[PDB]
């Protein structure tokens, strides 16, 4: 998260970091069994940990539970990158109390303008690099359609949105991949991918959750 | 052209993947962050996959 600020000690709750032997993507708790990620972090022998802040250190909050099944959208495409949610079961169901809870799929998609939390553990500058070792988070807006289909001609498409700043500065980067943009208290989107981070017109893209609601209820209940 | 002598790609996604490319100035097979995405030839997942592909480019 870069132009971000420090969270504070699971004050994201739903927050969880996808580990194989170091910390590479982030994940959404949707329930006590279940985890959303984006398909890109489709990684071998995932290790979900809970009730963190301080990613390199145990404090005494923390749950490691490994996943026993990684499901990546069916239509996802690795090249446009349409599609770009994964599921992942816990091996164990979570302990849930205040410090690991789940948070609420939308009912609806969110306009723009609206402001949403995104966070993570991932690169704190635009240029160069800097990983925190607690959770940052970051407010910004969900932006237009047309206004993200100019920032990135032929890339935008129906599952995918932007959320961010035109002036630059403020912005998800690497390591923060499959983490959370709750607006609202609803999950709305997928860290996904962008040029670069926190540059001028160029504002993150995301996974629109609200058109993978059924798929992702369904799919949960057949696993 | 050699794909081994290309700079390491991270491509447009934003996960924090450790993988390997072949650093043709240092002579050596070294580590780098991959975004999880459209990756080039010059990334591997291990030291051993990056040196039999691209040893002595
Ligand atoms: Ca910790
Ligand atoms: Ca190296
Ligand atoms: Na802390």
């Amino acid at each position: 998260i870069v132009g971000g600020y420090t969270c504070g000690a699971n004050t994201v709750p739903y927050q969880v970091s996808l580990n194989s032997g170091y910390h590479f993507c982030g994940g959404s708790l949707i329930n006590s069994q279940w985890v959303v990620s984006a398909a890109h972090c489709y990684k071998s022998g995932i290790q979900v940990r809970l009730g963190e802040d301080n990613i390199n250190v145990v404090e005494g909050n923390e749950q490691f539970i490994s996943a026993s099944k990684s499901i990546v959208h069916p239509s996802y495409n690795s090249n446009t990158l349409n599609n770009d949610i994964m599921l992942i079961k816990l091996k164990s169901a979570a302990s849930l109390x205040s410090r690991v809870a789940s948070i609420s799929l939308p009912t609806s998609c969110a306009s723009a303008g609206t402001q949403c939390l995104i966070s993570g553990w991932g690169n704190t500058k635009s240029s160069g690099t800097s990983y925190p070792d607690v959770l940052k988070c970051l407010k910004a807006p969900i932006l237009s359609d047309s206004s993200c289909k100019s920032a990135y001609p032929g890339q935008i498409t129906s599952n995918m949105f932007c959320a961010g700043y035109l002036e630059g500065g403020k912005d998800s980067c690497q390591g923060d991949s499959g983490g959370p943009v709750v607006c609202s208290g609803k999950l709305q989107g997928i860290v996904s991918w962008g040029s670069g981070c926190a540059q001028k017109n160029k504002p993150g893209v995301y996974t629109k959750v609200c058109n993978y609601v059924s798929w992702i209820k369904q799919t949960i209940a057949s696993n | 052209p050699d794909f081994c002598l290309e700079p390491p790609y991270t491509g447009p996604c934003k996960a924090r993947i450790i993988r390997y490319f072949y650093n043709a100035k240092a002579g050596l097979c070294q580590t780098f962050v991959y975004g999880g995405c459209r990756a080039k030839r010059n990334n591997f997942k291990s030291a051993e996959d990056c040196m039999r592909t691209c040893g002595g480019a």
